[PDB]
């Protein structure tokens, strides 16, 4: 029965500002435990019961709620507090889906760079083309592969870096992969980038070769 | 007071896995041990717990057919055994301790179990050619492509540890082939060939392969 | 030192000072004596809002025991919200292995009553003790053989002999693991051969079937076949299909 | 939905014939097979039925030593064999389904098996 | 367990009543019936007892209890002349049947 729901999937605020996390339950529950997790680290216990906090937790974090709705709140954010926050009900030991608390900063336009495949890779029967978007914000971006202006929406995989610690930007890598077969008979390889910081789409090209 | 779990075991579908948890700094009989996994980026999933004193075990109905938790008081170790592994069992399994039945006081560092038909394979590392600081923007960027390895994890550094500024190592993406692939990049000024030659250091421990490109 | 008076335990301590009350630890085991009546609590007993169970001798025991609202889980002292030994706790949608018996608790922390489907499989918890049924039981004139709450498949011994608990959709849309009607025909299951008479019971002992001789284990009803056998003092050789030579 | 059998085979007494039944149009592991003998101008008599749990069950005591039934799920096919064959077992063998344990949904074409010398 | 039937051969003309039965020498819960035209495989008609499927007309009314079980055909037709077998499902035993001329 009991399903926990994190009300804001992502929350983008700035340090020094007050923050609120909500965790609404499908039914009436007595207690709610809040956790925390950095990337590459195990979840660290933040709050237990509802109000009571754990050791090593500053007096910033407060916790309160009743019945269906519970709210985790941070009086004043400091650069370290930005992370994912899960809730939990003990009797059923179900977890929420997490709220990612990110650093809000000004819009930042991406720097776009294109990379041709390597020599040793070609002779092996495969060709990988990479498109890189560097130091941009917000995370939302659409990368559109075109091959001789033919858009393929099916042949590519993307990955994105975590928010940078120094300038709070993201970076994205998009890679088009096809066998050496179905490669040499096309000429121009282009990467179309769309982002909130770009007045119009930015396209980076690649040639038949050479 | 800390918990220490096993290392990353890697199995193929249908096999089983043994994860341990070395309780230290307290009376092992006092508290309970909860097992909690986390699929890549997915919400935390609770599997089962054990009471060291009375041999009381409780499962999560999802794993009723396969999970089994055991106990060794003298050794102060907790165990869980997933059997008949599905390809969807790839996750980080954690070991946690209950404080008077409220929250998890101490956590293990987690143990990685990878389930896949794929066989262990080291990466090929390919250069990324850079040449574009044309007029308005001075900064240029290069990297290395770490392709077709298995399993996770890989680490990458630049120039044998010298460089930290501008380095971005991307999370691995899982290919349709069952192999992983990632790229590592670095942003640098006007330097070209003959100046500040950059070196890419790729290490894949489970394959015992070291490649500097 | 306690002494039973008219079927009621009173703890009189030692000095012939007549009575005491409250929680008491008498030889490791913990009692509670009614505050007003000084009687060792017995059965389901509510104390300051928290629930407890005591056996007929006033001794507190941990386990899944029947309360006015259904079977509750009285648990160790650090399971849920700093509970205390033998206190009922909240236990929602989770299995509980206890003394190698299974229990499952629903949305309001109560054990299952009889038939209950849990995430695709059909368990039967004994309505008497709430634990997942083990062995041969009969529900609604339908026979089953349970292991840890789940009906098993195979030829197992029952009240009226060996029954063939077949999978679902084998005889009159039977339930999985329910006993069926199997009359006058052999059965090969897990490498062992069986034969069932007109009453749907696997024969035992020496049985002549179709002008040929067979011997079936008294304990498993499995046909003897594959090699030599010493069925009580005499050596016989059975074929692969159970035909003696 | 249809059950297709193998062709007509005719051999000498003391041999073995393996009849196959190819399932079509349905999941082969949700139902049980079945086999029945109909000799010329004779009643129907049952032989055996395989189950998706690889229990080859139901040998008619008259056929217990003679018959061998098998299953190939990878090919969605069924099979039936008969050893120590005599000139009395000349008949037509049919397959059959089992609908929730009822009545045989569909039957095979019926394989011609005659034995003489 | 053997079951027996009342009419073995029967010669009738289209448009006449037809009643044929199968009696088991033991108490039995259900019974099936199967039609078979010459040259082609048997055809299922009745299952359990008062049930039918596989495209049979509504005139087929199967009935029976305990030992004696009966089939009903309210109206005969020219293309319906065939052999009618009855079957026990649990014991997996058939019967002689009945022919139509």
């Amino acid at each position: 029965e009991i399903v926990l729901t994190q009300s804001p999937a992502t929350l983008s605020l700035s340090p020094g500002e007050r923050a609120t996390l909500s965790c609404r339950a499908s039914s009436s529950v007595n207690y709610m435990n809040w956790y925390q997790q950095k990337p590459g680290q195990a979840p660290r216990p933040l709050i237990y019961a509802t109000s009571n906090l754990a050791s090593g937790i500053p007096a910033r974090f407060s916790g309160s709620g009743s019945g269906t709705d519970f709210t985790l709140t941070i009086s004043s954010l400091e650069p370290e507090d930005f992370a994912v926050y899960y809730c939990q009900q003990w009797s059923s030991r179900t977890f929420g889906g997490g709220t990612k608390l990110e650093i809000k900063r000004t819009v930042a336009a991406p720097s776009v760079f294109i990379f041709p495949p390597s020599d040793e890779q070609l002779k092996s029967g495969t060709a990988s083309v990479v498109c890189l978007l560097n130091n941009f914000y917000p995370r939302e971006a659409k990368v559109q592969w075109k091959v001789d202006n033919a858009l393929q929406s099916g042949n590519s995989q993307e990955s994105v870096t975590e928010q940078d610690s120094k300038d709070s930007t993201y970076s994205l890598s998009s890679t088009l992969t096809l066998s050496k077969a179905d490669y040499e008979k096309h000429k121009v390889y282009a990467c179309e980038v769309t982002h909130q910081g770009l007045s119009s789409p930015v396209t980076k090209s690649f040639n038949r070769g050479e | 007071v800390q918990l220490v779990q096993s290392g990353a075991e890697v199995k193929k579908p249908g096999a089983s896995v043994k994860v341990s948890c070395k309780a230290s700094g307290y009376t092992f009989t006092d508290y309970n041990m909860d097992w909690v996994r986390q699929a890549p980026g997915q919400r935390l999933e609770w599997m089962g717990d054990i009471n060291p004193k009375y041999d009381i075990i409780g499962h999560n109905p999802k794993f009723m057919g396969r999970v089994t938790i055991t106990r060794d008081t003298s050794a102060s170790t907790a165990y869980m055994e997933l059997s008949s592994l599905r390809s969807e069992d790839t996750a980080v399994y954690y070991c946690a301790r209950s404080d008077r039945g409220w929250y998890f006081d101490v956590w293990g560092q987690g143990t990685l179990v990878t389930v896949s038909s794929a066989s262990t394979k080291g990466p090929s590392v390919f250069p990324l050619a850079p040449s574009s600081k044309s007029t308005s923007g001075g900064t240029a960027a290069l990297g290395c492509l770490v392709k077709d390895y298995f399993p996770e994890p890989v680490t990458v550094s630049w120039n044998s540890g010298a460089l930290t500024s501008g380095v971005h190592t991307f999370p691995a993406v899982l290919q349709s082939s069952g192999l992983y692939s990632l790229s590592s990049v670095v942003t640098v000024p006007s330097s070209s060939l003959g100046t500040q030659t950059y070196i890419c250091n790729v290490n894949h421990k489970p394959s015992n392969t070291k490649v500097d490109k | 030192g306690l002494r039973t008076i008219d079927g009621k335990k009173y703890y009189f301590n030692t000095n012939t000072a007549v009575a005491v009350t409250g929680w008491q630890t008498i030889n490791g085991k913990k009692y509670y004596f009614n505050t007003n009546t000084s009687i060792a609590s017995t059965g389901y007993t509510i104390i300051s809002g928290k629930h407890f169970y005591f056996n007929t001798d006033g001794i507190m025991q941990i386990g899944v025991f029947k309360g006015p609202d259904g079977f509750e889980y009285f648990a160790p002292a650090n399971t849920d919200a700093n509970n205390i030994e033998g206190q009922a706790i909240r236990y929602q949608n989770r299995f509980l292995y206890l003394h190698d018996n299974i229990y499952y608790f629903g949305n309001n922390s109560k054990a299952a009553t009889g038939w209950v489907t849990i995430d695709g499989n059909r368990y039967y918890f004994e309505p008497n003790t709430a634990m997942g049924a083990n062995g041969y039981k009969t529900i609604d004139n339908k026979n089953f053989y349970f292991r840890n709450g789940l009906p098993q498949i195979g030829v197992f011994k029952g009240s009226n002999g060996f029954e063939y608990f077949a999978p679902a959709n084998t005889d009159a849309n039977n339930i999985e693991g329910q006993a069926i009607r199997y009359q006058n025909r052999f059965l090969h299951l897990l490498g062992k051969i069986y034969y069932f008479g007109n009453n749907s019971k696997a024969v035992t002992g020496w049985q002549t079937i179709n002008g040929k001789v067979y011997y079936f284990m008294p304990d498993t009803a499995m046909a003897a076949a594959g090699g030599l056998f010493e069925i009580d003092g005499v050596i016989y050789f059975f074929g692969v299909d159970g035909v003696k030579a």
